[PDB]
């Protein structure tokens, strides 16, 4: 898990990318041996915009601006900067347990497993409540707290 | 008046249909309301706007109304059909403290509306609004 | 004024039956008494109303006047009979705040005793009252 | 400690609980390793807020409710916040050699014994009076003062 | 008016009987002169006094006049009948500090005599305190 | 009395504790040891007051009442805890090298003593001014500065 | 040095002591060897006031009252309580290399030299002229400040 | 009211004899003006005088002729005649402090001058204050 509807086709089928990207991200998968999910943002070929609609409409997201949503100054110690750059996420307001961990790519289940361990090895206990944004923008207010 | 063009991101986005776009932008110029409120239901499923709001306007990121509660102690503040229009149900009252909670925080008809006391926008869906004003107004 | 829905505790921790909410919430509603003292032999125990109220307003429940000294400092000016009939005494200082036992914070004209000062308020029943109406003054 | 009753039969006089219950959450902790006051409700039994309620009863004391009765300061300063946090206890009223000790479960004696070792250090001789809480609320009184 | 209570201690720790208690407030009332002043004379054995009341507010439980010597000055400031009903003659005299060894500061109306500056609370023996008269006034 | 006379008896004098206790307390340090007082606290006799009252009229020490008088904060580095906690003392009012030594019982006046040379063993060249307090404030002062 | 007068005879000059007080002193510096100036106070062969003014006549020095007279915070950074309270001591006002020193007796040289190495090691250039004040202020200088 | 004691302390001191402080005494009670500035000239030093008293009333030591600076400033509201008769005067003069020369830190008339600006007390030599009264004001 998670599961439901998988990420590349989603983001072809939204008309927001090409069957050709997510086999571009697919070259990634047998140039590397990940997954289409990962792979459709990690290998930088599906749109974000794609992406944006696509990782929400897979499993159930909302998409927000890290620079101005409310970037609980206490969450980004709940997840260390290079755990939390490299993977394009963001601790916003925490809700008791859950984190709003705000990602690029919350379907991207090799950077979400490695978070989602520092999330509760360094972090809560995850119970995430959370949202896709831009890793350029979530970078930034990575950058800002830590 | 400005923003980050609220509503037209969700073309960009796949969140609206272009004929969303196009028939809200002239609802837009010809009457006041909003690009961003008036989009919704044109062809655009209300969520996605909260995700242009979170993202065009950088509004906290609220739910529906089986997420967020309704509070006749602010409801009150402002009429439910305009508000609805408006796209916002002001919610909850301590002395020092009121919610406003807006869809369309671009709105050149009214969009200075609710937020005139100790209180701030935060985002959510007219689907809320229309309830959670008839739960409390 | 925010708390955390008077009368819910009650019930979901075991202290009454629906019963007293329902009836008390609609006197409430309805007539504009105040739930807290309204809930009380509804259905609902005397400590059990305390034990809700005192979670519900970020307050605390008092056990019997081995617990609840009263304070000299007015009680021995306080007449017998208030200390019965708001159930209340002003107490100590913490902070900056001054505690007031009362019969009930969400009845005012009990929780206004002592506030020339800041406070937290405090709650218990009436024998408490009673019993302090018997060694306070 | 008090070696205490067993908390789902107290549940059933308290009429909480079937023996039923007791009894099956009782086996579960035999194979489990958790103790009958958490198999009461981990095994999908008893409601926890009943358990909380009744293992004080269990031992002949209150429940005490962690978001309204004072956490004096001195009381988790005295027991840390690592050892409180290891048995899922929270420390209230000092006296003399006395301390309140509002607990999930008042029948852990792990936490008493390591509790009286560390009142000890701070220079009381024990003399816990265990009182009982709901988990979560003693959580967030563990998360709120030390 | 702040007080661990005068005539209770006193009965709890073997002090008085129980009559100089209910007799001394009597005319503690009626005279308006201090409790415990009254007490001694009532049926409360003079240390048995001062022990009590410097744990009702919380002094030092002190020796005599050989070493706590009184100020004249002080002294003549009132009439030694207010001192006297006020169980004082006062000792130093500063704007924050005027030494008090009271035979009662729980009596309301007495105690509130005298402390044109108020008082910073020691307090021993009867026989010191009157002693205290005959050295000043 | 109280005056020279061992804490038991001058409890009698003061309403603290009656003739029949101290005599107990008698014959327990017969084979305890101790003092009559540490036989009265030992045998469940004395009220934390009524060594308090007695056993400083009986010497000309003051009993003092820390939650008011002074708690002096630089006192312990001149009878630390670890001193505090040997004899059941603390370091009210410093003055020169002197020290009110409060006590549990300053009718054990070698006890006194015995801390007067152990404050040299910790900071000044001693000489105790010696007070008690309740049993229990003395505790709780104790506490207020470790 | 300091020399100029001898103090014991200064006591006695001022009409502050006996020349027998002076000679049993100088018999303790045959019977124990402490010089004079030990002698005299270590025997009480001063009347308080003939040591302080002797001294003050014997050398030439201040009057003041350290209760207000400055405890300039270098001064308890500049000599401890122990030896501060062992030789009578206690800075005042520090003065570049100088120092108006409280001190019982501002003559004793030995009590200066043992003051002086931690005056010398710490704060100053020693250039000490130790000032007059009653014990009971010189204690209460010592006392506050450390 | 308060120091260590004038007079006592002096005659400790072997500053003065026990005629000089009695008949000190006596001219204290006949005018009004303190037993120390009215030892000195019945048979104390000035410098004597203010010696003690430095130790006396919580007073810094002051310096000689060649140390203490005048200032009208700070001067003017004791006359150098009044300084002189006194044997007082304050010193220097910051715009937000003054210095203070005291005689006899007793003189209950004369000690409530001096301060002509927030300020602090000290205490010396005579031959200072004569030439600072001559210069000062």
């Amino acid at each position: 898990l998670p599961r439901a509807k998988p990420l590349g086709e989603i983001l072809v089928e939204l008309g927001l990318a090409r069957p050709e990207d997510v086999e571009e991200a697919l070259q990634k998968q047998r140039r590397g041996g990940g997954r289409l999910e990962d792979t459709l943002v990690q290998s930088g070929k599906l749109r974000p915009e794609a992406l944006a609609q696509a990782v929400a409409t897979q499993l159930g997201y909302p998409y927000v601006d890290p620079e101005e949503d409310p970037p609980d100054p206490g969450a980004p110690l709940l997840l260390p900067e290079d755990l939390c750059r490299r993977y394009g996420v963001f601790p916003h307001r925490l809700e008791g347990n859950r984190l709003v961990l705000l990602m690029k790519d919350p379907r991207n289940i090799l950077a979400l497993d490695d978070v989602r361990l520092a999330l509760k090895r360094k972090g809560l206990n995850y119970e995430v409540a959370p949202a896709v944004a831009t890793e350029a923008a979530i970078t930034k207010l990575i950058e800002r707290f830590y | 008046q400005k923003d980050l063009k609220l509503g037209e991101l969700l073309l960009q986005k796949g969140w609206i249909s272009r004929e969303a776009l196009e028939e809200a932008l002239v609802e837009q110029e010809k009457t006041g309301d909003l690009l961003g409120r008036i989009l919704v239901r044109k062809g655009l499923p209300e969520e996605a706007l909260y995700r242009a709001l979170a993202e065009q306007k950088g509004l906290e990121f609220l739910e529906s109304t089986e997420g967020i509660v309704p509070d006749p102690s602010a409801a009150l503040l402002l009429l439910r059909s305009d508000a609805l229009r408006y796209g916002a149900v002001p919610i909850g009252f301590q002395n020092g403290e009121v919610e406003v909670v807006l869809s369309d925080p671009r709105h050149k008809e009214a969009v200075a509306q609710l937020l005139n006391r100790p209180a701030r926008f935060y985002l959510a869906l007219p689907q809320a609004w229309e309830e959670l004003f008839r739960r409390a107004y």
